[PDB]
């Protein structure tokens, strides 16, 4: 989780949904998968 | 043992690196190239 | 000896290495000017933090051995180094330190530990001596 | 941090060493932290509570570590005989009655 939790995206995300939380009261992201053959979490696989 | 090598990489050379440890077996790899063009309104000067 | 690991590489022809490269996540922390510069501060952090225990002492020691060159800074270093591998926690790089030091180092405990046991056989030829007393019996 | 969160919490008794070490063990690569977290390694696994990862670790360590407190304990059983000894020779004055 800390592994494919570390990118710039995941933290980004969240700092947007909660910008929006706090102004509109609402915000989000989603989590979705693809292939790395590089440096892969796991399973020639990763979350994001 | 058990090394690996970008096929893109190590063109004009491999001849040197098998008359120093020769080996061999193949495999496909999500890499990403980046690419600096030039350009003016009117055409193209360096590509790719 | 007959056993070995850790050791640097060329690979000679222009432009190579393995791909088994990332093994460094990246992670941000204040600017250094070098690396000599954040192991110095880094063990000024474990400094202060730290009771005036042992484990002080030996960061202590090491601080000093990181500093810089100067006059104040060569005999003190050179000093806490001289300290650090005759602690023989140092394990010396070798220009020179084990001979000067790890002589006399290795000499001292040995000396007195070996020493004591060398008198040890004391210890119990005061025991054959009580034995003597027997066969005097 | 898991351990600095423990230490603080915690006297200057013993369990804090442990702890203390435990936090240079977990030091990341440098001049400083190699050196000092390779000595609180070594401690650990002399205080026998490590368990070595075993890539050299008991090796150098185990043994001398093993040496000490068997030496000593095991050394004051060899004299201990001679507490016995002396025993024995109070028993020689005995047969010298």
């Amino acid at each position: 989780y800390r592994t494919d939790m570390r990118h710039n995206t995941a933290k980004i995300a969240v700092n947007i949904a909660v910008r929006e939380q706090i102004e509109a009261g609402v915000g989000a992201w989603r989590l979705v998968t693809d292939y790395e053959d590089q440096s892969p979490t796991s399973n020639n696989q990763v979350i994001r | 043992p058990v090394s690996y090598f970008k096929r893109d990489i190590k063109d004009v050379i491999d001849d040197l690196a098998d008359s120093g440890f020769i080996k061999i077996a193949e495999r496909q790899i999500k890499r990403r190239r980046v690419y600096k063009s030039i350009i003016t309104c009117t055409a193209v000067l360096k590509d790719k | 000896m007959a056993e070995v690991v850790d050791l640097a590489t060329g690979e000679k022809q222009v432009l190579n290495d393995i791909r088994g490269r990332y093994e460094c996540y990246t992670d941000v922390g204040p600017s250094f000017q070098s690396m000599k510069q954040q192991n110095r501060a880094e063990i000024l952090e474990l400094l202060g933090k730290t009771p005036q225990g042992t484990p002080e002492y030996q960061l202590l020691l090491l601080q000093y051995f990181t500093l810089l060159d100067g006059k104040g800074v060569e005999m003190m270093r050179d000093y806490a180094n001289k300290q650090l591998i005759q602690m023989g926690v140092k394990k010396p790089e070798t220009p020179e330190e084990q001979q000067w030091l790890v002589e006399a180092q290795q000499a001292k405990q040995g000396q007195q530990d070996p020493a004591m046991v060398q008198a040890q056989g004391v210890l119990l030829q005061g025991q054959a001596e009580l034995a003597k007393a027997q066969n005097q019996t």
